[PDB]
């Protein structure tokens, strides 16, 4: 009486990531951010760092806005 | 003895949900007591203050049980907080 | 019988326990430990 009801709530818990909270979208989207995957982000981020080279390039109203 | 604090606990707490202390320009009307929180409902202190304050503000212009590990409650707050809102703010529209 | 009407009632409140996530062959021991935990988190969502 104990094993029918733990597959019944495990399998349960997974879906429940899926199909309401979009745990496949956040992998899927992570990606087109951290590792660069999308192109025109790390060729304009990159490229809009690199144009600049100390005190400046380093304060919240720069690095916090490109 | 579960039995019984719990048909005492049902009905000494049918006054209090029945009708937070006030007072007599707007945030010293009604104020929360900090000491007087159920600590098991300190995680909607705020909606409750918020819920019958909006309540007021248009009535003078013109169930719940409680279960252990179930929130059957905390559940049944929300759906009237969230209406309290859409008759001021619609008021006020 | 009278051993059984024990545990019987010896166990009552344990149930109750286990009534809220929803020696012996550790085939299952671990698997209790994760199969409450996974209600008490959806008890908070």
């Amino acid at each position: 009486p104990l094993a029918a009801h733990i597959s019944l709530v495990n399998k349960a818990a997974v879906d429940y990531f899926f199909v309401e909270l979009h745990l496949e979208a956040h992998y899927e989207a992570l990606r087109h951010f951290l590792l660069m995957e999308d192109g025109e982000f790390a060729q304009s981020l990159s490229d809009l760092l690199f144009e600049k080279l100390p005190g400046e390039l380093l304060n919240p109203l720069v690095l916090n806005s490109v | 003895a579960q039995e019984l604090c719990l048909y005492l606990t049902k009905a000494a707490s049918a006054p209090y949900f029945e009708v937070v202390e006030e007072h007599e320009y707007w945030d010293q009307r009604y104020t929360i007591v900090q000491q007087q929180i159920p600590s098991f409902l300190q995680k909607m202190a705020d909606k409750i203050l918020s819920t019958g304050k909006y309540l007021n503000v248009v009535r003078e212009c013109g169930e719940i049980i409680y279960t252990l590990k179930e929130r059957a409650y905390v559940e049944q707050i929300e759906k009237a907080f969230n209406y309290a809102s859409k008759v001021l703010l619609d008021f006020l529209m | 019988p009278v051993l059984l009407s024990l545990l019987k009632t010896s166990c009552e409140p344990y149930t109750r326990f286990i009534h809220d996530w929803v020696v012996f062959l550790k085939h299952i021991a671990h698997d209790i430990y994760v199969c409450g935990k996974t209600i008490n988190l959806l008890k908070l969502c």
